[PDB]
């Protein structure tokens, strides 16, 4: 959260929250009103988003549901999508939140190492996460994509 | 002049380390009383605990002595 | 296996380097001493 | 621009390692000389 | 200022500018009309201010300005009231900036023992700092006071 | 550590829940009363130096403590104990701000208790002035966030016992 | 490092003067293009990896800088490059965030000819691939916001050369 | 640490005597041994990631610790799970190479039990997840080397339980 | 001792064993018969070699067998005997272990305060092993001989 | 640094040829007299300090360097001479192993000659050592490897000259 | 500056001491090989130019130094790097011989790596020029004299390096 | 020195590409403003004397710099310093018609700061005496120029300060 980001600078630098800090912190709040109802929409699509972001990109790659494919078979899409569901999940909890913090510190920070292990191609999750932003604003009108665009272009500019 | 004894654990929860971090994640050192207030401040800013504190050294009366 | 990531503070830059850069280097001797065990003790102990 | 120069100098990055200078490199490294086991891996590695 | 604190706050990471950073700089953006128009306000008054919080300061403290006092003199209160001056314009370019930065690296760091040196009354200044800025918040509105105060209390804490 | 929206966050995250109506309830009573919280860390960040003055001389000071023979002999003990008032002031102040003692069990409690039984700090007396200090910030911020300040300096003092 | 807001404080400050209508039109004309600014940062992000690889295969990719003896010859070379840049992108985005030189001058733009002099890295190569970068972000963000970023870019490739 | 040519020479150095008949009868029975270490050694080295790989699908994917509330959630957890896995196979290696558990207990069980209990580390995950990789190396390396390939993985599990 | 230091090398690296490194390995294990044979002809015969380098070192320093030196006297001469025994063993330790950590961990680590304690000629010792490796080459062949006479150099240049 | 092997194999890399005839004779030529280097240089590590020994004893003491008012007088500049005196030994020892002097000019021909001015420390008497210890090496060493051994210290000596 | 017979006069000047048998002896062994270096330096003087021509086409032209970006290019940069590279040749001439480098060290080394600095040459491109310059003249003089001059160039490459 | 064009050009050339649409534009953007600059230059020079004396009237005489003890005593002081003021006066001048401040990098400020520290002339007061002038140009030259004219000027002040 901004607080938490906030407060770890201030405990690391040894010092209380600055003159031009609190003009933050009040300012992260009182937008609070509007973008809880933001992320309220996208919490209310969760299990719809995702169901039709499968098509848009197994569609898009087709060797991810081939012979030769990772996620080939019905049960390996499954993981996929419930992957897809995750980070849904995971960028709502960040745009209820502020900064980066509930994505980069719970799910973001070792992608690469876990699929390191685990053979799941970055380059396919660029283009997943790049339909998923896509795909989630039109819910929402440009007032609110100008509050959502940047929470989800997080994802794929980290990944990258 | 006296030098606490204590244990504690650090786990680092940003970088996951890859050589040797089993020496760095649970330890016992005398550490001087000038520098114990900043080393416990940093198990508790990385997120580990303390798990014991032990004045050894010297006595708690302080007074003369304590200079070092 | 990612870039090496050298974080820096407020007032220099951070860093990154490839992975596979460092892997054609001299490979980083190190020294570290290990004797934490219980220091009174119990463990295999020995001088090492 | 540029009002300050700490000068260039002659870098000899590394490309790879090849088992010599990584030998090479590691008895340097602790300053003590080639091992006696040390010294039988130059004569097989010759040898092959 | 804040575009400094955030700008080389994601840097140290190796990143670029955070979707949560890419907020409170439009805040800022957003009320910098707002901001320089405060700092015009204070600047066209700033003799005046000036003059009755010099005023104020030495009512309250009477010993300064006594034979015994670091200001007695013509000359000496002229200094005063150019400090308090002084103080008034690092004020001015904390609420341009939106940040109390520039203020910290102008006139806070090494004011302790400089005017240890000088042998004044720390506590002196911070009451005439007072006085500014009841002088200042007469001057405006409600919600431009506080902005301006509380840049204000900074000062008034940081000489302490 | 955490905050009320991290808390909210990751006690969803646990068991892998959506936000809920509670959930955006919790969030926005928080959201509602942070400014306050704003007002009130100001206000102490300004009067800091204040708070611990007069919680010494209400609490801790004019007293055998002060007197030769108590722990609060010398002016290193001197000085050593009204640093670990301002460090006790600071995470308070956190915590107030953060809505969440989460950063009081961390980076207050950690290593604190048996700490001072070694030193032989007294337990009773650190308790007083953190009394004296939550009497003190009550005074200034008014009845906005005196509740909000009292709960976290009640939450340290009887971490402490 | 300094933004305009920075600058003009910094250059008012050593004369010791107020701010006057020169400084309040400088930071108003700041005030004004804050908004473009900010969108193409963000549209420089996420599309960054893909026009690193269309500058690359612009300008640096089908020479000599590949064929046996370049300085991108074999990979990690290569691989060095991607990185080299990623930088004056990330830097310059930066730029044309909190708009003023400075940064690139102090962080990127400073010996970096000094270390290209004693680590080889052809300079007109990696001045080529800057030029690259600064069409393809011409392209991407749009009309108006071309230029600023075209001047940041510009600064780079002639501070550097 | 010690290996089974150290460990015989230094119990003949305690009692100061030279090398008797059984002692060349311990280092005949480790040099008769040799090669077929080696190339089990030369065989997990080069297949090593494969069977971090297998053992954490035939042990710990696909269950409540992948899952939130697991210790294995998240990618920070995971990647430290497979780091730790890759530990346990290169030092299972290296005991197996030396012929003696010692460095076993000297750099990887001393203090491990008690830091997986204070981080909340499943340890019988983990001796799941050693018997996995036990499984495979035995699978990979043959009737060669398989035993004594698996008796440093159940020295490990044994010292873990 | 070779395995030893070749794994604490690897591991101070961070990287398995390295293709060369096992290369130490299996000419160890492909020599480990010779050095044996080497170990038990050097062993037949420990009270003989001692017997001979007795000569070598007594004519060769008077001094140590002078009324002012350590030798004076059967008991200590004895001692002076049992000590060259227990270099001896020692550096059939090191020939059997193939590298000399056995040596440097038994035999010439403080062995500079031992006999500075003990009062005794470390050019004496010195030339004592010296004596010791002639007669060993004398009774060796050649080739395995040039391999002893480095332990035994190795030996001769630590106590110096 | 660099010795025989890896010199060909990256002077064929930067033209970007396959190792031909030459090539494989050069190294022909290396491999071929690889175990006497290796027994050069275990006599010299087994008798590094007895070559020191007559090199210090040929070269420098008995005469005004050892004095007052000479370089090496007192007993810190001895250590210290003879300390030097040992790295150009070892160093020599590497550069003889790897066949190539780019460890020497790399790790101790660079500042050394400086450091010496800075110092006052005579070059022409440490050139007069390192020739004593060329002469003791090859008098130890013997037919087989004297010449090889030699070449580097005249390196030295040449660099230092 | 100082030859080898100049510096022997001198280090026994230094002493106050006649010449003995160690002097004469370094003085015949620089008096055998008089004549030699004597052919060498008429063959470099004759060829002169080609040494430089051969040089600048094996290390220098043809690449990024006198393409635009490059601090080879533009005639001046030319002019300028081929005069350099006569100085070279010219003072390694006078230092073979002579044999000693001392007037290296006095007429080109001293502040040459600094107005290098200053002037943003690149010292690798430097070196590299001077060790083709240095092949091209072993080529040219042969055996007799190849080592004689290449130790020269040697040195005026470690003490740019 | 360099100007707009001659910069244009230059940085064109370092770079190895023809004249663009971005060069073009900027040289333009020169060419449309050349009428107003030489205008402007006319101006200044025609009133060069006066607006030294008024800038001397306003900042530096009739105060303690021109009696006993200040820097601009003595008739020699005086003349001097109304000669510097001529010379920043004369080269804002040429650094307005060239529109580039390089030349008051190159021929201004290299080494003024170290030469006023030297001589004691007081720095506060030169950059005042600069400012006086800048206010003086600006009122003769008008809006048309005031804003280029006044740019240099502060270029100057900034690189004394
Ligand atoms: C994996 C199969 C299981 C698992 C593991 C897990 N481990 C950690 C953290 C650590 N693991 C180590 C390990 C070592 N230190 C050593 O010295 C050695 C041998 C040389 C080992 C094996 C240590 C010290 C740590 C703590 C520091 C760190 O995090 O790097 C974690 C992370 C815990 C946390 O979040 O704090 C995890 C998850 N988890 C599972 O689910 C498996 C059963
Ligand atoms: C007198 C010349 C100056 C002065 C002094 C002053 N002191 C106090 C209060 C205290 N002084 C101490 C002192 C010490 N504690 C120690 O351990 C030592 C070292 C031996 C010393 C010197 C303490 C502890 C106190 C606090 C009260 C207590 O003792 O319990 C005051 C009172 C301040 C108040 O606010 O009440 C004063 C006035 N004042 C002057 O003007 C002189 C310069
Ligand atoms: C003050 C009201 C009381 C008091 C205190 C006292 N404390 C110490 C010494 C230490 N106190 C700490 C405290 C902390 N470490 C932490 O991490 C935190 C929270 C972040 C705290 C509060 C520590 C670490 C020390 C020891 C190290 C150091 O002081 O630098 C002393 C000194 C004891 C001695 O003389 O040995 C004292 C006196 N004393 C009183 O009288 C009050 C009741
Ligand atoms: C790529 C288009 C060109 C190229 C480049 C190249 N660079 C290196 C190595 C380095 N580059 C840097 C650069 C920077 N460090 C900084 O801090 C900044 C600004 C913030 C920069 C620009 C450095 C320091 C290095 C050395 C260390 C490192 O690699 O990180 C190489 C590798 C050279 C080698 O093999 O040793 C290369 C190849 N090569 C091309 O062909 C292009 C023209
Ligand atoms: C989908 C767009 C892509 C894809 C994915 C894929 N994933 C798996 C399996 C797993 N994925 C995870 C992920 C996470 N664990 C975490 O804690 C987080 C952070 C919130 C993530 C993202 C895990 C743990 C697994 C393992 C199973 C489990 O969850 O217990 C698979 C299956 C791999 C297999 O070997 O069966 C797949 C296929 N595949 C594609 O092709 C897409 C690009
Ligand atoms: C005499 C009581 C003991 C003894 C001595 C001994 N010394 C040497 C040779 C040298 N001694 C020195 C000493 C010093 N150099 C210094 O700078 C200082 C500090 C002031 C000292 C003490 C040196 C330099 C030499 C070398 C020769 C020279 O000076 O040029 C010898 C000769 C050794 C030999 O020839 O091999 C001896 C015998 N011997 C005893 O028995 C006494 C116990
Ligand atoms: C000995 C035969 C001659 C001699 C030498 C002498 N050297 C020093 C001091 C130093 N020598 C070094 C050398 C090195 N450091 C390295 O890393 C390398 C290459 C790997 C070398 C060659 C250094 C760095 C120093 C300075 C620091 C130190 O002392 O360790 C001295 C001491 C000078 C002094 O007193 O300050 C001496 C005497 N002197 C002679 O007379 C011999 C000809
Ligand atoms: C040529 C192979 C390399 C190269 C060189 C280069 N040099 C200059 C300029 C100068 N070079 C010198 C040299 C010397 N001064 C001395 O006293 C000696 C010892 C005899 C030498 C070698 C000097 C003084 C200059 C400065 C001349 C001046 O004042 O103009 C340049 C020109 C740099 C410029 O900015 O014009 C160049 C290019 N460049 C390469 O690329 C080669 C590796
Ligand atoms: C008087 C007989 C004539 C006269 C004089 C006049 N002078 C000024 C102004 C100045 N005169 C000086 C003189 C000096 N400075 C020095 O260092 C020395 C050497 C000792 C001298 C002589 C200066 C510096 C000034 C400037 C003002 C100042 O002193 O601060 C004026 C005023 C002119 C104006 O424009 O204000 C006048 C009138 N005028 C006559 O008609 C007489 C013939
Ligand atoms: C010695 C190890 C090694 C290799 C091999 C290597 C390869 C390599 N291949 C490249 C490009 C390329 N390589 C290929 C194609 C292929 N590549 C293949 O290995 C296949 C045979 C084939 C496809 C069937 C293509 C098409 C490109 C152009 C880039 C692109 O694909 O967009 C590039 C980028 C620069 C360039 O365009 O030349 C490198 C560095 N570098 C190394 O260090």
């Amino acid at each position: 959260s901004v607080v938490l980001t906030t407060i770890m600078n201030a405990d690391q630098q040894l010092r209380y929250p600055s003159v031009g800090e609190l003009e933050q912190i009040k300012n992260f709040m009182e937008d609070s009103a509007l973008r809880l109802k933001v992320a309220k929409t996208l919490s209310d699509a969760n299990d719809r988003v995702v169901k039709q972001a499968s098509a848009g990109l197994f569609q898009r790659r087709p060797d991810l549901n081939n012979p030769g494919g990772n996620a080939y078979g019905e049960k390996r899409l499954g993981s996929c999508i419930r992957d897809l569901g995750w980070y849904y999940r995971l960028i709502t909890y960040s745009i209820v939140a502020g900064n980066n913090e509930p994505v980069e510190r719970i799910g973001l920070t070792g992608i690469f190492e876990m699929y390191r292990v685990l053979e799941v191609p970055i380059p396919a999750m660029i283009e997943s996460m790049r339909l998923l932003k896509k795909e989630a604003l039109e819910l929402l009108s440009p007032a609110e994509a100008e509050i959502a665009a940047p929470y989800f272009d997080y994802v794929i500019g980290a990944m990258q | 002049s006296r030098y606490f004894k204590v244990t504690a654990c650090i786990p680092s929860l940003k970088r996951v380390r890859t050589g040797r971090e089993l020496q760095n994640t649970f330890f016992t050192k005398l550490v001087p009383y000038e520098n114990w207030f900043t080393e416990q401040q940093r198990i508790q800013k990385a997120g580990g605990k303390v798990l014991s504190v032990k004045l050894f050294t010297g006595v708690q009366g302080a007074n003369t002595g304590v200079g070092a | 296996p990612a870039d090496i990531v050298r974080p820096s503070s407020e007032d220099r830059p951070g860093l990154t380097l490839p992975y596979i850069y460092k892997l054609s280097a001299d490979s980083l001797t190190t020294f570290k001493m290990t004797a934490i065990y219980g220091a009174d003790g119990r463990p295999k102990v020995n001088l090492s | 621009s540029i009002r300050g120069t700490s000068g260039s100098t002659v870098a000899r990055p590394r490309l790879f390692r090849t088992v010599m200078t990584e030998t090479i490199n590691g008895i340097n490294a602790e300053d003590r000389y080639p091992n006696s086991g040390e010294v039988s891996q130059l004569d097989q590695f010759f040898g092959d | 200022s804040v575009l400094t604190k955030a700008i080389v706050n994601a840097d140290a990471e190796a990143r670029y500018l955070s979707p949560g950073e890419l907020d409170r700089i439009k805040s800022f953006v957003a009320s910098g009309e707002r901001r320089l128009r405060i700092a015009q306000t204070l600047t066209e008054a700033r003799e005046r201010i000036v003059k009755q919080a010099g005023d104020q300061l030495f009512q309250i403290r009477p010993d300064v300005v006594s034979p015994g006092g670091n200001a007695y003199g013509e000359k000496m209160t002229a200094l005063c009231l150019r400090d308090l001056d002084y103080y008034l314009r690092l004020v001015t370019y904390g609420i341009v900036a939106g940040d109390v930065t520039p203020i910290e690296e102008i006139g806070i760091i090494g004011v302790k023992e400089m005017y240890n040196s000088l042998q004044t009354p720390i506590p002196a200044v911070a009451e005439g700092v007072r006085a500014m800025k009841n002088v200042a918040t007469s001057l405006l509105s409600g919600d431009d006071a506080a902005e301006a105060g509380f840049y204000f209390d900074y000062l008034v804490g940081a000489m302490q | 550590m955490q905050d009320a929206i991290t808390a909210v966050i990751n006690n969803y995250d646990v068991q892998g829940k959506y936000l809920d109506g509670a959930a955006l309830d919790k969030l926005k009573a928080y959201f509602t009363t942070g400014a306050v919280r704003v007002r009130a860390a100001a206000v102490i960040s300004s009067n800091a130096t204040t708070i611990i003055k007069e919680a010494a001389a209400k609490a801790l000071i004019y007293s055998d403590l002060t007197r030769p023979g108590g722990n609060m002999y010398t002016t290193r003990r001197y000085a050593a104990c009204i640093r670990d008032m301002d460090y006790f002031l600071r995470y308070a102040t956190y915590a107030m701000l953060a809505g969440d003692p989460s950063i009081l069990d961390e980076r207050v409690l950690n290593g604190l208790k048996e700490t001072y039984n070694s030193l032989g700090v007294p337990i009773a007396a650190t308790v007083g002035g953190i009394q004296a200090m939550k009497e003190v910030v009550g005074g200034l911020v008014g009845p906005d966030a005196a509740k909000e300040a009292s709960i976290y300096f009640d939450y340290l003092s009887s971490g402490l016992s």
